[PDB]
Formats: structure tokens, sequence, C-alpha cells
């Protein structure tokens, strides 16, 4: 049977944003395509290669846990970058997405060094960007979710799409997340994969093409996912007409 | 002043006191007496002090009321007993607060004993609580109720402190400990865990209380390990009131709570229950109640995202919805402002049962009366008020 291996980095206490729903969503959508997903939880980043890895996932946690995960992930900072530059698919949520750049500035000005895989920084404020967020993307279709983060990420890379309602990476850009090659990062909660099946299928489809296994069938039933998106889309437009 | 004259018209007055379990015991006593068509005077949890009990007798005194069942705060005992004298008095337990002045319980027990001294009051004391059995020095007619050793394994070690003998001040030796200071104690000064007149031999909570009191089975409709002592204290009062074992068995098997916590409903052969869940832990607990129920089930799960509930519904993917595949379920009715999140959660949980989406909490709750199975209602906080009102509306016998 076709098999895809997911490397869940820092599964042990980096699980604030549920994160098992992203694993559940990846496994269910791949199961509909007759693909068995093997999730390999990795907490020891010493001597681990990326040969048997098809997709990797890096969740988010508290500011203290992110620094501890950054130190452990730094032990393979170069082989991870070469995998991403080679086109390794990956999804990172919040802290895992913020700690891919150079540094993270807390509201008190304390700089915490990041992994440095990409050239960008994050500046946090007290007032958070909180509320429902609706995104219109060319690759991932309509992305719907909920944002709640104080850190403002500034990067000149490809984003997940334009923000029609909400804020996104910061107050002004009206762009959410990052999309560098096959690597994805976001601030969305829910999780993001359950409703946004087009993001799940993107990560699964890209891994299949790299491995050489069929991604069939490509179009499956998505009614439950679409009905969940429409609730927040209708609510976003209802509040949008008041502004 | 002239108010005590109302207390002389009633032949039997029952006081319920203690730190925990006053309301459950008082409701069990009053509900069983009302179910036997006995006219009684009964107060509530919000009126168990001097002014609250005084108002209770005025509003409810009729020439028919023969039994008075009222709960009272233990701090109000000296003030109340200056104007009221009851026939019997039951004490559930006494617990020191984590932050309670050293010996606060000992001084309080002594203050109650000097007030209830003599007065010929029938004291119904918990034999397993040493500070409750200390009150045996304030009367001559003492009735002990307790629980046999190894009758049940409680979640314990919440406080593992050492308690002193209320008679001599020495360290109490315990032969068996249920939890905290509740257990079988024996001090060589004479103070010991006395022999119990009414004793619970064994019980379990699956999903409700099933008690074995003096070789008799009681299938109740309330939950909680700690409610077993509160039900036995009610059993002791009712037995001393003349009710036989069968009359108490009828009232106990129909009483239930009224706050949406393991609350039970029944109309003809239709059975239903509601239990709030607002986090992954509470959800896994509410889903585990269904597996312990007999026959097919029909679910109503509500998920609002209001301010009191929080706007992040991510926690529903941390709960174990996949366990519903192990239960016989006719259909699952999802409701609330985020009902479609539940439907998507169940789809990803591979729960292959008919799912119905009805965003209105009232219309979705009333939809379960159309099914013959056991209804399991699981709302979050802001969904509890509309769901509980509809269940009370749909169950009127
Ligand atoms: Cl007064
Ligand atoms: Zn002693």
């Amino acid at each position: 049977m076709h098999e895809l291996t997911i490397y869940h980095f820092m599964s042990d206490k980096l699980n604030l944003y549920s994160d098992i729903g992203n694993i559940i969503a990846l496994r269910q959508r791949a199961k509909k395509r007759n693909i068995k997903v093997n999730v390999v939880e990795i907490n020891e980043t010493e001597g681990i290669t990326f040969d048997e890895c098809d997709i990797f996932f890096i969740g988010g946690g508290s500011d203290r846990e992110q620094a501890l995960a950054t130190k452990e992930l730094s032990k393979i900072k170069t082989p991870l970058k070469e995998a991403i530059e080679d086109g390794m698919p990956g999804l990172t949520i919040c802290g895992g997405y913020q700690f891919l750049g150079k540094k993270y500035i807390t509201p008190d000005g304390t700089e915490l060094e990041g992994l440095g895989i990409l050239d960008f920084y994050t500046e946090s404020k007290t007032n958070r960007l909180t509320g429902d967020i609706v995104i219109e993307s060319d690759t991932f279709g309509t992305i719907v979710g909920f944002e709640n983060h104080g850190g403002r990420t500034y990067h000149d890379f490809g984003t997940l799409g334009h923000v029609t309602f909400g804020y996104g990476n910061n107050d002004e850009d009206k762009k959410e997340g990052i999309h560098y090659k096959n690597l994805l990062g976001t601030y969305l909660h829910g999780p993001i994969l359950p409703k946004n099946y087009e993001i799940t299928d993107y990560l699964l489809e890209k891994a299949c093409e790299r491995k050489g296994i069929p991604f069939e069938p490509k179009e499956i039933d998505n009614e439950a996912e679409i009905q969940a998106k429409q609730v927040l889309i209708d609510r976003a437009n209802r509040q949008k007409k008041s502004r | 002043d002239i108010l005590r004259k109302l207390a002389e018209q009633v032949d039997d007055i029952v006081f319920i006191s203690g730190t925990n379990g006053k309301t459950t015991t008082s409701n069990l006593i009053g509900h069983t007496l009302k179910a036997n068509n006995i006219q009684i005077i009964h107060n509530n949890e919000g009126a168990n002090m001097a002014a609250g009990i005084t108002s209770a007798f005025i509003m409810q005194s009729t020439p028919k009321t023969k039994i008075a069942v009222i709960e009272i705060d233990e701090g109000s005992i000296p003030r109340v007993l200056k104007e009221v004298t009851p026939s019997m008095m039951v004490f559930t337990n006494f617990f020191r607060d984590q932050m309670d002045r050293f010996g606060e319980i000992d001084i309080m027990v002594n203050n109650i004993a000097e007030t209830i001294s003599n007065k010929g009051i029938k004291l119904l004391l918990n034999a397993d609580d040493p500070f409750v059995s200390r009150l045996k020095i304030a009367s001559d007619t003492i009735v002990y109720y307790g629980m046999k050793a190894h009758a049940h394994e409680f979640e314990q070690s919440t406080m593992n402190e050492s308690r002193y003998c209320p008679n001599c001040g020495r360290l109490l030796q315990y032969d068996y400990i249920h939890y905290n200071q509740i257990g079988h104690y024996h001090c060589q000064c004479g103070f010991k865990r006395e022999q119990a007149k009414y004793e619970i031999s064994s019980f379990d909570v699956a999903p409700f209380l099933y008690l074995n009191i003096n070789d008799e089975k009681y299938d109740m409709k309330i939950a909680g390990d700690f409610n077993a002592y509160n039900a036995l204290a009610a059993y002791t009062v009712l037995r001393e009131l003349g009710l036989n074992e069968q009359t108490i068995k009828n009232g106990f098997e129909t009483y239930t709570s009224d706050n949406g916590r393991m609350q039970y409903f029944k109309k003809e052969r239709k059975e239903a229950m509601i239990n709030l869940a607002k986090n992954p832990a509470g959800m896994n607990a509410s889903l585990s109640v269904g597996e312990q129920l007999e026959g097919e089930k029909v679910y109503v799960i509500s998920l609002n995202d209001n301010a009191a509930d929080g706007r992040d519904t991510s926690w529903i993917y941390d709960a174990d919805f996949e366990k519903l595949s192990k239960q016989q379920i006719e259909a699952i009715i999802v409701t609330g402002t985020r009902a479609e999140e539940l439907q998507l959660r169940l789809k990803l949980a591979e729960v292959e049962v008919p799912i119905i989406v009805e965003r209105d909490i009232y219309k979705a709750t009333a939809k379960t009366m159309d099914y013959k199975g056991f209804t399991v209602a699981i709302p979050n906080y802001t969904s509890l008020a509309p769901m509980l009102e509809q269940l009370n509306r749909s169950f009127e016998g």
C-alpha cells in the first residue's frame, strides 16, 4: 500500500494549537486517496536524516517552549534548510512559523534568536490581532480560520493569499502566512487543515509527486468542509457590511 | 419572639448541617417525602441561615405540614437553636479549608456540641468522620451511619495530613481510609469508629449511583462518588421517620439534579440525560457516559463560540470523538453557532452514523423526542440554558 511519512517535530509539549487535527486531516484526506500515513514523532534531533521524510510539521507553543524547540532544532538547521530548498513539503503553525526567521522581539524588546532558515523578523505588540480571518488564494482557494497573535511578521516572500477580512501577518499588508516553495506557515487556528482541504491536498499531492506515487482520486467529497467555511464567511460579510 | 410558635405545630423537624453535601441530602429527604404525598416544609440552598430559615417557616406553614426538613449553615447553629429545637439532626462531614486557621474545625465542633448539649435531640452522625462522631457527647440517642471498608475506591490523597483525636489530642490511628480524614479510626482512649446502624456495603457510579444499603439495591439517577455519603445520610433520616425500605427506594430512584450536571429525564419509555462539556476533558467524560448506557443512544452536541465560550473551537479536535464508533447510535444531532464544526469533527473522527445539522438549539433539542433511544445532551456553557429549558419543556409528565 502507498505510504507517506510525516515528521512531527517536538510532539512532546509543543501542542497548544491542538495540532492533532492537522494530523487527523492529513491522514483522512490521504486515506480517501488510498494512502496510509505514518506519523513519526521526533524529539531527538541528533543524527536524524530527511531521507524517509515526505512531509514535516512543526507546531507552536509558548515563548519559553519555542526557544527550547529552537535550540533542539538547531542541531539539524542545515539539513533541514537543504530539504526545504529541495522542495520538501511542510506546515508550521504560529511559533513554528515565527521561529523560522532571524529573531522574535517580545513586547519588552527581548530578542530570541530563531532558526534563520529564512530572512525575516517578528515584532510583537500588546494589542493582539484577533478575530475571524478570510483569505482568497490562487493555490489554496478560500482559506478560512481564526487568528489571535501579538507578533507582527514582516517578510517579502510569497504569502498564503490576500486577506479580505481580518489582518494577517500585520496590520497593513492584508496578507497572511508565508508560502516559500513547498513550505507553509500561518497564524490560523481551528486547526487550519480540517476546513481548508485545499491546503491538506496541496501538502499530500506535492509529496506524492516527489515520491512517484499516484494522487488519485484528486477530487473527493468536501461538503462538510465547505459547510464549515460558509459559516465564518457569511459571518465575516455580515460584519463587513457594518464597516 | 412569637415566631417559634410555628415550630411547635410541626411534630418532626430535621436539621441538615455540615460543610459539604447539605443541599443534596436535604433535597433527597424532601423529594422522597413529597413523593409520598407528605406535606412538608422545605428550604433551599440560598436560605440556610437565620433570616432564610425564619422566612421559610412563615411562607410554608400549613395545618397539614407534619415534617420540617431544612438545611442550616453550621455557623448559624447557635443563633438558630436559641429559637428552634429540632427532633433530629444529621451531620454529613466537616472539612478544614486548605487555608483554615489551625484547629478551626475543632473549635467549631465544640461550639456546636455545647449548643446541642442535652435538649434530647436525635443525632444522626457520620461514623466515618471523627470530628462528626465527637458530637456523641451532646446527646443520649445517637444513630451512626457509615460505609464498610473497601466498599469503594475514591480519588484520594487530595489532603494526606495527620488528624488529631477530638477527645484527647493524640494522633488518630486509622484501620482503613476512604479519603482524607474519612475512614475507620480507633484510638485507645475509647474514641473509635463506632458500629454503624445503616451501612453501605458497596456501590459504583456507572453511570449513576448504584447503592447497596443494608443488603438492598438502590438504582439512583445522580452521579458522583461523594454523593454516596449524602444519599446515605438521607437514607438514615428517612428510616428514622418511619419510612420502610421500599418507600425510600421509590423516591431515591426518581430524584435527580436540576442544574444540567448528569440530570435525568423520563417520559413514558423515553429516557434522556444532559451533562455540560466545555473542554476536552469534560467532553471525553460525557462521551464515556454513553457507553455505560443500555441500548441505542441519540446525541445532541452543541458548540457555541460566544464570548463566555471563547472564539477558538480548536479543543474539539483534542477530544476523543472516535470512541463513538464503539456505541450503538441512531443519529447525532449537532447544534449551536458552530454546528458545522462538529459535523466536520465527526467526519474526521470516522463516526459513520447519520448526522443532522440544526443550528437552532431549541429545535435541535426537541428533535430527539422523535427517536426511541436514550438521548445524550452535551452542550457547552452558553448552550446549557437553551438546551436545558427545551428538555424541561419536552419532558412534562
Ligand atoms: Cl432579628
Ligand atoms: Zn484519643
